[PDB]
């Protein structure tokens, strides 16, 4: 109650501007020659990769 | 695009497409532009 305490405050905001600040996004493994789903950096679909 | 030009005055005839270099996420309104030189 009288000992020093360190404080950090984080604030965020949005407005009419590009985000340019985003968190991590993880990548799974790569499989081939099987009818599979895919999400390749924003495009989604189903098919066979060769 | 940076392309060789024959020894000539006027702009040459032909096609040369321009590949992109960069896009920047700035979001500032633009109305005028200038140019800079080295002296
Ligand atoms: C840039 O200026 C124009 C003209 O004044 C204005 O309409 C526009 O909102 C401005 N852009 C901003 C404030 O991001």
């Amino acid at each position: 109650g009288h000992q020093p305490y360190r404080v950090v405050v984080l604030s965020f905001e949005l407005l009419h501007a590009p985000a340019t600040v985003c968190g991590p996004k993880k990548s799974t493994n790569l499989v081939k020659n099987k009818c599979v789903n895919f999400n390749f950096n924003g495009l989604t679909g189903t098919g066979v990769l060769t | 695009k940076h392309t060789p030009i024959n020894l000539e005055r006027d702009l040459p005839q032909g096609f040369s497409a321009l590949e992109p270099l960069v896009d920047l996420p700035i979001g500032i309104n633009i109305t005028r532009f200038q140019t800079l030189l080295a002296l």
